[PDB]
RNA sequence: UUGUUUUCACUUUCUCCCCGCACUAAUGUGGGGAAAACUGGCUUUAUUUCUUCAAUUAUUUUUUUUGCUGAGGA
RNA sequence: AUUUCACUCAUAUUAAAUAAAAUAACUCCAAGUGGGCCAUUUUUGGUAAGCAGAACUGGCGAUGAGGGAUGCUCCUAACGCUUGGAUAAGGUGCCUAAAUAUUCGCUCAUGAGAUCCCAUAAAAGGUGUUGGUUCAUAUGAACUAGCCCUGAAAAUGGAUGGCGCUAAAGCGGA
RNA sequence: CCUUCGAUGUCGGCUCUUCCUAUCAUUGGGACGCAGAAGUCUCAAAGUGUCGGAUUGUUCACCCGCUAAUAGGGAACGUGAGCUGGGUUUAGACCGUCGUGAGACAGGUUAGUUUUACCCUACUGAUGAAUUUUAUUAUAUAUAUACAUAUAGUA
RNA sequence: UGCGAAGCUAAGUCUGUUGGAUAAUGGCUGAACGCCUCUUAAGCCAGAAACCAUGCUGAUUAAACAAUACUAUCUUUUUUGUUUGCUAAUGUAAAAGAGAAAUUAUAUAUGUACCGGUACAUAAAUAAUCCUAUCACCUUUUUCGUGAGCUGAGCUGUGAGCUAGGCAAUAGUUCUUUAACAACAAAAAAGAGCACAAACUGUAGACGACUUU
């Protein structure tokens, strides 16, 4: 809302709640980038959501399907369309808000090296009872005709290994900095030391 | 209300729009699926339609009314001068599709290949491919190593040699032939070996093999709906002519549907036709290329008087059973099944 | 909605049980089995020293409470299967055309021929960890054995359903392959 | 929107235009009350050409006076300033459109020596 | 044709005893018996700044930070 | 019966209450109108009808504004031009201003459901689940009514308004 | 009798497309009063196909025949600036019945002008610029960068 | 009137796939309900001319994009400015610290060490956190890290710091705190070929367009 851009890791979020939050942010003017859109969850069984998408697919202008509703199978495009449906995209301001959103499957080159945020108000773990059925957007997209799921999976595992190496290096650096801080806390003046200790620094 | 009598629709909606093809050359939409177990090999070739003849062959179909009898079959002659491999393109898979990593070139390319990059070659000073071919061998190996490391689809750029044909055209047709076979390393080695030499038809195809043919049909300009879609002629009494579709749609929807046949362009369409059998791969060297064991005469494939509207087949050729889309001289892409 | 409801399952002698986040691994002399129960709200306490496992539900409604005994039966099935292989004895019954069974691929991929004299091979694979052979006592019998009861019974069902008769009176044309008995080795 | 300059309140600017005068050349913008039957503007539909009404009337303490806080008086003679000799502070003068240059110069001279302001002081020079 | 009176049955245990004697969801547990009286309740005296003096209504008196407006000219 | 004289029957709150009751009463001249329609309730003919014919009141007409996505007649509310405040109807996940509010239950639908008018659904069923009632030594029955399910089929592609929503953004409350 | 009487071209056929499913055949199933064969009832299913002729203006109908099946419907009773014009439904004429008569007749018969697209859209094909507040699934020797990168012409 | 090449043409000739996930249904394990039960719970299987892919057609259907080949006076730093139709020349949908790269599970996770398991730690209002800001100047005493040139190594500069000193701010009470990014113009310093048309073609065609020389 007050950042240059917000990168949201869409894994484990419910599609509609995520889209509502994103749409409000975009209308308020905050640029967001949604990554790992293939791991979005939807409440209801996979078969039920596939039935819904087949209903969507049966929908076209029979005079000319080119003008018909473009259906779009990538999970990132599905999230984009849901956000657009939650947005006044036929006005100039609504179109600007829509264009302020960027959706990706996986984590591409700039967004895998920056902080990813999470919206707790749309997390499946917090919004669905454990005994109720849900589906995975990437799986639904593959059943509908996306057929890029496995490639995203292997790219994700490679990114996981790279991130693990980076995290190990970061942890070592943090431990070294911590030990340096403890060794230097004894060299500053006692008054400054008591100030830091009193205020928990 | 419903139709009084039902009959199937005129024409196939799967070949829409019936517009002119973007290009004369037949373009592979998809190559055969890669099988790692097989050794590396080429999957496609380009030749030129020379003409048609007929052959006599003995049938070996038990339980058929033909069987041991000798039958006559129409065949198409495609002149296939050896192609020249000049390039290597590496492809890697991304969620957005196949992405080119890089294309490397051979140390030398022919003026025939260079002509394809020019609209006016005669008046230009032919500076294309003149200073990018002096790239260091180290940089070439670097690019090839990166291709081996990161790419999963390998294609070799190869071009035809129209000077070996009676074509008036001088600029070569150049295409990518996907290498299907073993590992990325083996594919790269296989193409690197023949990075600059001729690729004959025999190394790509074997006799008695089924292949697909990709080409552009014979053009006919704009044709009426009767010829273009095969609709029925209206009766002789029709006031404003009979060569048309009577009703082009119901009142509602208040539009004309895209499924209604209309006048428009006919022919010059891109077509991929499957299962044409290679009857013979006739070599340029031998003088009895059109001879058989039952004929033992000394004659080549070219009929006396020449191939009409084409010329004389002086190079490697292959005899395809049946017909193939396109005029004479048309470039024809042969693809493995 | 009952506040707490538990059930206890005794661990047999020669098995080793590991339960982490309701992902159970049971090891025995006849192999190892793995089952995930992460689809149920369950608190599992494995007592390695004094044997037994207790599965407890908090605030369970009857629909969920019905799954406690299901989980317990699955666990004891795992135990019995890993201590003594589950065995499904199956009979090839036929009226006029004897069914010719051939076992290949080191007791997998059983191929049957001459079912109603069709002279077409009907082959069925065995699920992982399942071995199919022919009995040494009765000629028309088939053993489907293995540690995992699910896999073994599914293999028997696959064999039975690959040989169903079509377009005839089913209650008159009784030929087929039928699970005669369920036991252990 | 109202505009307020000192004690002056102009309750509305951008004078009312005749309905549909924007897209018909034969319909001039001069206001006419739409008599009509189903006329949108007459029925006061939202978002179309509001009609003038007495509610827009200006405060009568500052009604007819100009931005200089004076009432304008149009003269065509030097002899038509005698009333202004006693009202020089609340009347400004404006010269009539059809007064020649000579008479205009005389009127400006008389107004200045009467310290009465002139609206169109630099006309025709 | 209402009142009046009587009986038992009602509590905590980080207590004890027996049985299962580790069987529990449990740093405990199920069943069967005892115990006083911490806990809980009541009766007296002093206090309400250790702590509480609530809430609602009636009746009164203030208070923090602040938006908009200034007709008139006796 | 009338007439004339006497006496006197609250009025200082007014021969019961309340009343921007004299914004009255009366007279003259004259316009337009004299096809009506709708809603609640009652009602006649008709199988029924957005059908035909009546009664009361209110509306539409003649009338905009906020809401019901949309709508001549429904709800709030009727209108000079403004500045603040606070509300009605109705809403507070996004579209869309305001609750992903709080608190307690119910519901999983392989065609869930979701604001009067209003945009259809029945007889008959369910060993789905949630509460109740009455009978039989924690069991077997019979009922009962909430939500859900079957019953439930139409023609361009399609509509709780759309997206979507299941630890509701559904249903019944607070 | 709500909309059209300062006009929405009123039957049928031909042509052509699409849609529905309450499925005739074809696919896979369940039940049978199911031995086999044939059939009947029924489920998921609209992907594919549902014909040639005699008579009649006909729709409808009825036969001949093929077929695997010759299923039922919608789209302004789909479709007349698409046709045709046999019927109905102007003016000529004939018959029968009715009428004194002029004339009438869901009684029959015969002959009787079927206008316009060059506009918008739709559809079918055919040229074609311009596209930075635009785009990025990278680019750099086990290593940094969106605080970045990208001009343009030709092919 | 015969015959009638070439070209069109059908009545002539050739060609017209296989995977995934499912519906009906039949089943597996299995409680509810000691038994039973395809689930009318959880968890599974096989399965149709249907569905989605594969394949095919288009892709100015994405005002889409990549690699390649060649080329256009062109390309890199500083100062001042953008206060006959033109010939110097400016725009922001969003700077005020626009700070923050592990992964995952939600009836638990993550690291480490051994052989998915075992053991041990860590975390569990997680951003309710952490990191980054103000110490000007100049001089003095000095310490530690990086760039130019030089020969693993010395010097200069740069960043941070140590000791000591004195040295500045002032515009009348605030009117946005002119502070960012990107571009452009002028002046200075350094490095650097095609296409259309035309004639021809006819694999094309109403004209454009397209295939060619």
């Amino acid at each position: 809302m007050y950042k240059k851009e917000y990168v949201i890791d869409c894994k484990g979020h419910l599609l509609g709640r995520l889209a509502s939050l994103i749409a409000k942010e975009l209308l308020n003017g905050q640029r967001i980038v949604a990554v790992r859109c293939e791991d979005i969850n939807i409440s209801g069984s996979l078969y039920r959501n596939k039935l819904k998408y087949q209903e969507f697919l049966r929908l076209r202008t029979n005079t000319n399907p080119k003008k018909g509703p473009l259906h779009l199978r990538e999970p990132s495009k599905i999230l984009w369309r849901c956000v657009r449906g939650m947005l006044p995209h036929k006005t100039y301001k609504g179109q600007l808000a829509l264009k302020k959103l960027k959706v990706c499957v996986g984590m591409p080159y700039p967004y895998d090296k920056k902080k990813k945020y999470v919206l707790p108000s749309a997390l499946r773990a917090f919004r669905l009872k454990k005994h109720r059925r849900y589906c995975r957007l990437g799986t639904l997209s593959s059943r509908v005709g996306w057929n890029y799921d496995t490639l995203v999976k292997k790219n994700e595992v490679l990114r996981k290994q790279v991130s693990k190496a980076y995290y190990k290096k970061k942890v070592n650096n943090l431990n070294e900095k911590k030990e340096i801080k403890t060794e230097a806390l004894n060299l500053i003046n006692p008054e400054q030391r008591q100030v830091l200790e009193n205020f928990g620094y | 209300s419903h139709r009084k009598f039902e009959r199937p629709r005129h024409g196939s909606l799967g070949f829409l729009p019936r517009k002119r093809c973007k290009r004369l050359r037949g373009k592979i939409r998809s190559f055969p699926k890669d099988d790692k177990e097989k050794p590396p090999h080429f999957t496609a070739f380009m030749g030129y339609k020379a003409g048609m003849t007929h052959i006599v062959r003995e049938v070996d179909k038990p339980g058929s009314k033909l069987h041991k009898k000798e039958i006559v079959e129409a065949c198409t002659i495609i002149e296939c001068a050896p192609m020249v491999v000049v390039g290597i393109v590496g492809y890697r898979e991304t969620p957005k599709g196949l992405r080119i990593l890089s294309t490397v070139w051979a140390n030398h390319v022919s003026d025939e290949f260079r002509r394809r990059y020019y609209k006016n070659w005669y008046k230009s000073e032919k500076k294309a491919f003149t200073k990018s071919l002096n790239v260091p061998e180290a940089t070439k190996n670097c690019l090839l190593k990166r291709i081996e490391k990161y790419c999963t689809v390998l294609r070799a750029i190869c071009h035809t040699q129209p000077s070996k044909t009676p074509l008036r055209m001088k600029k070569a047709h150049i295409m990518e032939v996907q290498i299907n076979g073993g590992s990325m390393k083996e594919k790269l080695e296989f193409v690197k070996e023949m990075l600059e030499k001729n690729l004959p038809v025999s190394t790509v195809f074997n006799p008695n093999e089924m292949i697909d043919v990709i080409s552009v049909t014979k053009g006919h300009g704009t044709k009426g709906v009767v010829s273009r879609y095969g609709v029925k002629r209206l009766p002789r009494k029709t006031h404003r002519g009979l060569r048309k579709v009577a009703c082009i749609g119901a009142w509602h929807p208040a539009r004309v549907q895209f499924q209604i046949p209309r006048h428009g362009q006919k022919g010059y369409f891109h077509r991929t036709e499957r299962n044409k059998k290679i009857y013979r791969i006739g070599l340029k060297t031998d003088k009895n290329s059109a001879s058989t064991d039952a004929d033992i005469t000394e004659k080549k494939i070219t009929p006396m008087g020449g191939f009409p509207h084409y010329g004389v087949v002086n190079e490697d050729f292959l005899l395809l059973k049946g017909c193939v889309a396109g005029t004479k001289k048309r470039p024809i892409t042969l693809r493995k099944n | 909605k009952t506040i707490v409801s538990t059930q206890k399952v005794l661990i047999p002698e020669g098995v080793k049980v590991a339960i982490n986040a309701r992902k159970v691994t049971v090891s025995g002399k006849y192999g190892t089995l793995r089952r995930s129960f992460r689809h149920l709200p369950i608190d599992i306490r494995l007592n390695k020293l004094k044997k037994y496992i207790k599965v407890v539900m908090w605030f369970g409604v009857p629909d969920s409470l019905a799954c406690i005994r299901t989980v317990c039966t699955h666990l004891k099935n795992m135990f019995t299967g890993v201590t003594k292989k589950f065995l499904y004895k199956m009979r090839l019954v036929h009226a006029h055309f004897p069914i010719n069974s051939n076992i290949v691929d080191n007791n997998t991929r059983i191929e049957i021929r001459n079912y109603l004299g069709e002279k077409s091979v009907r082959f069925v694979k065995a699920l992982p960890g399942v071995v199919i052979e022919k009995s040494p006592n009765v000629k028309d019998e088939i053993y489907v054995s293995g540690a995992d009861i699910e896999n073994v019974s599914l293999t028997a069902a696959l064999i039975h359903q690959s040989v169903l008769c079509r377009n005839k009176d089913i209650r008159k044309f009784l030929d087929g392959i039928y699970v005669s008995e369920v036991t252990t080795v | 929107a109202v505009k307020k300059v000192g004690k002056i309140i102009k309750k509305r600017t951008k004078k009312f235009t005749r309905f549909q005068s924007n897209r018909f050349m034969r319909v001039k913008p001069a206001w006419r009350k739409p008599r009509g039957i189903d006329c949108r503007v007459r029925r006061r539909y939202k978002g179309t050409n509001l009609m003038p009404s007495i509610g827009y009337g200006s405060n009568k303490k500052t009604k007819f006076l100009l931005p200089n806080n004076k009432y304008k008086y149009v003269v065509k003679n030097v002899k038509e300033m005698e009333p202004l000799i006693m009202n020089h502070t609340k009347y400004c003068v404006q010269i009539a459109h059809n007064v020649s240059s000579k008479k205009r110069k005389q009127i400006i001279e008389r107004a200045k020596q009467m310290n009465v302001s002139v609206i169109n002081a630099k006309a025709r020079l």
